[PDB]
DNA sequence: GTCATTTATCATGC
DNA sequence: GCATGATAAATGAC
């Protein structure tokens, strides 16, 4: 249990521009999850998981450079 | 700013997760009874036991 | 009831 | 010493 093992950097990437690009509605559906989840050789559970870290450490981090990471 | 961007948890201590576990393996489900006894017992709200046994067998499922 | 979340904690990477 | 992924309380939609 929470073997935690950080994903590919690439895979990050990959994640990341779906979040800034749909920075509006930060919310994928359950085929869109599947899709992210095979790009970055992860689960869907892990997928939900990263949404979830990412959505209030953002808004945690409101705001200083996340401004420029809008540009994903 | 998002339109999406716009309490208070606490960690349970070892003594109640182990009562509440333990009453959990007995039944997954806990009538409003046993939820009242187990409130009283572990220094909790009946809703709090409610939601802990809704969280733990969604737990029990992703395992 | 389930179940996707929010949020704080925890544990580990580095 | 923080970043990051995962888990533990708590809420809300259905």
């Amino acid at each position: 249990r929470r073997k935690r093992r950080n994903f590919s950097k690439q895979a990050s990437e990959i994640l990341n521009e779906y979040f800034y690009s749909h920075l509006s509605n930060p919310y994928p559906s359950e085929e869109a999850k599947e899709e992210l989840a095979r790009k970055c050789g992860i689960t869907v559970s892990q997928v939900s998981n990263w949404f979830g870290n990412k959505r209030i450490r953002y808004k945690k981090n409101i705001g200083k450079a996340q401004e420029e990471a809008n540009l994903y | 700013l998002h339109e999406w961007t716009g309490k208070k948890r606490k960690p349970y201590s070892k003594f109640q997760t182990l009562e509440l576990e333990k009453e959990f393996l007995f039944n997954a489900y806990v009538s409003k009874q046993k939820r009242w006894e187990l409130a009283r017992n572990l220094q909790l709200t009946e809703r709090q036991v409610k939601i802990w046994f809704q969280n733990r067998r969604m737990k029990n499922k992703k395992n």
